[PDB]
RNA sequence: UAGUAUCUGUUCUUAUCAGUUUAAUAUCUGAUUCCUCGAGGA
RNA sequence: UGAAGCUUUCAUACU
């Protein structure tokens, strides 16, 4: 699986270089005889090919590296510590909204196993 | 508890006959130690040597 | 007896085939019970509340069909709960007098201070009557949704 | 085991040499065997047949599945919801996506086996995410027509 | 009448070698203070 | 899973 995850890397690093939505570099390759089944939404690997795309879009912001130099989680760890604390309280916040939809989800099954299905009334 | 003076001295029993191809595996009476070499024990030890 | 030891051979003896023992007559084989070796052959093979306090006044609700292609609104007041109305698909076989020539199906909408909505559908299978699937419940206008 | 196919879904109708006769164009069926059930004293649907070569149980695996034998779902395999009279063609990925349709399943499902022949007992288990994918397995696969055999989705466990 | 067969009952230290005999067993013949609750077992 | 032998005061059947 290494041959087909090299052309998907390939395929987002080529299409992450377009001015377009549809004027890439792997467009105009469909009608050059190239197979491409990576390209079709209807595929399982669009989905990972998708995401390697928004990681080349990524890798070209300018403070990803390219014309910028981050200084604050390259040379101080206490702001990785704070942002790792942010993203603790930020999974804990997902949690407890998990569990608060999973309460309301039990609160319905409850409410709708107790309630009175043969009074029927057609209008 | 333990069995019958009957069972003990009738079934061949109180003889224990022994096998080096099984671990040294000490059987008991006549007819047990017949069907030995056909069990599985007997076939394992005997592939150990091919 | 109605014991399954208890057996008649084609000869025609008695047979008692847990103990593999012949018996001329039923009482040999009665005698032979009561004995030590059926007796140790035997031995070897011995081893709520929130329905109660739902109020139902039972208003008039607002339902409006529509038929599309590619869905019903029933418009409902201000209920001040998280408990969404809940839609579900019953049989016609139950009914409060249970009236002839009922083989339909009916789709009824419920929730907790109004009245169960219901509709019938004549036809086998056109939609789904799914909860999360194709159902909706926008509280700030109060309107419900079914496709 | 692995040159013996476990075959299931039998009916009344086929026999001990019913099935040799029925593989034997598949491939050399050596044998069959069919157990016997304690209160009956009939098979149970389940049987096997021991083959000489790993490559014609393959092909009557391949061959044989999901088969309809004497009104009966056959099917040759390698030797909280209870839904019941399953086929034994299905496995678990195919009950998990055939489960996906109504509801999210929480993990892969498991199918009951028996002791002795261990291909498939007849019952199986499988768990929901919420409450609501089990109503609509009990209100729509709780009778759906399956293939060539009819199951019976219930719930395992409930509290009045 | 007196022969056989089938049920019931009994069926001989989980202590060691030698000899007669046996297909092999089996059978027969000889040798090898302490614990427990006045009593029992080894 | 299995090995039911030997004996008599039994008792019961067939020659
Ligand atoms: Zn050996
Ligand atoms: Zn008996």
């Amino acid at each position: 699986s290494a041959f087909d995850l090299d052309v998907v890397k390939l395929t987002a690093q080529f299409v992450a270089r377009n001015g377009r939505q549809f004027l890439t570099q792997l467009m105009q390759k469909e009608q050059r005889n190239y197979q491409f089944d990576f390209l079709r939404p209807q595929h399982s690997l669009f989905n990972y090919f998708t995401k390697l795309v928004e990681q080349y879009t990524k890798i070209l912001i300018p403070p990803k590296g390219l014309f910028s130099k981050l200084k604050k989680e390259a040379e101080n760890p206490r702001e990785v510590l704070d942002q790792v604390c942010y993203r603790v309280e930020w999974a804990k916040f997902q949690e407890r909204e998990r569990k608060k939809e999973e309460e309301e989800k039990e609160k319905e099954r409850v409410a709708y196993a107790q309630i009175d299905w043969h009074d029927f009334v057609v209008v | 508890k333990p069995i019958p003076y009957w069972l003990y001295k009738l079934h061949g029993l109180n003889i224990n006959y022994n096998c080096e191809i099984c671990g040294n595996y000490t059987y008991r009476g006549p007819k047990a130690f017949q069907r030995h070499f056909a069990e599985w024990r007997h076939a394992h030890g005997m592939r150990c040597l091919g | 007896n109605k014991d399954p030891y208890f057996m008649k051979n084609h000869l025609g003896s008695y047979e008692c085939k847990l103990c593999l023992t012949l018996h001329n007559n039923e009482g040999s084989y009665l005698a032979h019970t009561q004995g030590k070796k059926h007796q140790t052959n035997l031995a070897r093979r011995a081893a709520v509340e929130v329905k109660k306090f739902v109020k139902i006044g039972r208003p008039g609700y607002k339902v409006t069909k529509q038929r599309d292609s590619e869905l019903f609104q029933i418009d409902y007041p201000e209920i001040a709960e998280g408990i969404m109305p809940r839609h579900r698909f019953m049989s016609a076989y139950e009914q409060r007098i249970e009236p002839p020539d009922r083989r339909w199906q009916y789709l009824l909408m419920a929730a907790e201070p109004y009245e169960t909505i219901a509709f019938k559908v004549p036809s086998r299978e056109i939609d789904k009557a799914e909860g999360k699937f194709w159902t909706h419940w926008n509280r700030e206008t109060k309107q419900f949704f079914l496709q | 085991q692995d040159a013996t196919v476990y075959v299931g879904g039998l009916d009344e109708k086929v026999s001990e040499p019913l099935l040799w006769e029925l593989f034997l164009q598949a491939g050399p069926v050596v044998n069959t065997h069919m157990p016997k059930d304690r209160v009956t004293g009939q098979h149970q649907g389940y049987g096997f047949v021991e083959f000489l070569s790993e490559e014609d149980a393959d092909y009557a695996i391949k061959i044989m599945n999901m088969i309809k034998l004497y009104g009966k779902p056959i099917r040759v395999n390698k030797a909280n919801i209870f839904i019941g009279n399953l086929d034994p063609e299905i496995d678990e990925k195919l009950l998990y996506d055939t489960f996906s349709a109504f509801g999210v399943i929480l993990q892969t499902p498991k199918i009951m086996r028996d002791p002795d022949t261990g291909n498939s007992k007849g019952y199986a288990f499988i768990n929901f995410a919420s409450f609501d994918a089990s109503d609509a397995a009990i209100e729509a696969m709780n009778g759906q027509y399956l293939c060539n055999r009819p199951i019976t989705v219930s719930y395992a466990f409930k509290k009045d």
